[PDB]
């Protein structure tokens, strides 16, 4: 399995042999814009299983 | 036990062996000590399996 | 010319090994690419 | 430090209010050991780091 990793979650950055299916979380840095056109970046964490 | 002019066979076990006039020794073999959940890949060259 | 697959084989009389040539670039995909899921991204 | 004896049974002393997870990869059986007990690995078990 070739997965994604890194601070901006670049693709093909972590080759793996076994798939982990337990409660985990990954974090990404999301850059978004508001209705007032103010540019602001986020840092989220996604609890997954 | 009967053998043809090209038949190979293996002599094993606790015993004393003296080569015969019509028998040529090809190779000495040693058993491979394998724990449970361990193994080797053996190819039966007669059939290839 | 045919393909014999399975048990061990002895080429009988009036038989010889035949070469199968491949189109250019097919050999590269066969040897370089062992896993397309890993071949695309590197 | 001093190298360990690989032929000796690997053992660990779980502290008070602590637990370890070990899986016997040969016999296919997991267990969680609690309390101040002493945990000794089998020939095929491992520690959940
Ligand atoms: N409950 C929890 O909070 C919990 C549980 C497990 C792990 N974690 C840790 O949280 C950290 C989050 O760090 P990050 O996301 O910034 O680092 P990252 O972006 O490098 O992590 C990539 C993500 O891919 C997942 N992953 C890695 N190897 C995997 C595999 N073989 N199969 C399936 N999924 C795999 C990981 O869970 C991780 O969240 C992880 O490094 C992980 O060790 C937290």
């Amino acid at each position: 399995l070739s997965l994604s990793a890194g601070r901006p979650k670049r693709p093909h950055a972590r080759r793996a042999l076994c798939l982990l299916l337990g409660p985990d979380f990954f974090t990404d840095v999301i850059t978004i814009e508001t209705a007032d056109h103010a540019r602001l970046q986020l840092q989220l964490a996604y609890n997954w299983h | 036990v009967s053998h043809q002019a090209g038949d190979h066979w293996l002599i094993r076990g606790p015993l004393e062996y003296v080569p015969s006039a019509k028998v040529e020794v090809v190779e000495e073999r040693q058993a491979i000590p394998l724990d449970e959940n361990e193994g080797i890949y053996v190819q039966d060259v007669k059939t290839g399996k | 010319v045919r393909a014999v697959i399975g048990s061990t084989y002895m080429l009988t009389q009036d038989e010889v090994l035949w070469e199968k040539e491949l189109p250019p670039g097919v050999e590269e995909l066969l040897n370089k690419g062992q896993d397309p899921l890993a071949d695309r991204g590197e | 430090l001093a190298p360990r004896n690989k032929t000796r049974v690997v053992s660990y002393r779980v502290p008070h209010n602590a637990a370890v997870q070990v899986y016997d990869y040969r016999e296919k059986r997991a267990r969680v050991v609690f309390g101040p007990e002493l945990v000794s690995l089998g020939p095929e078990e491992q520690f959940t780091v």
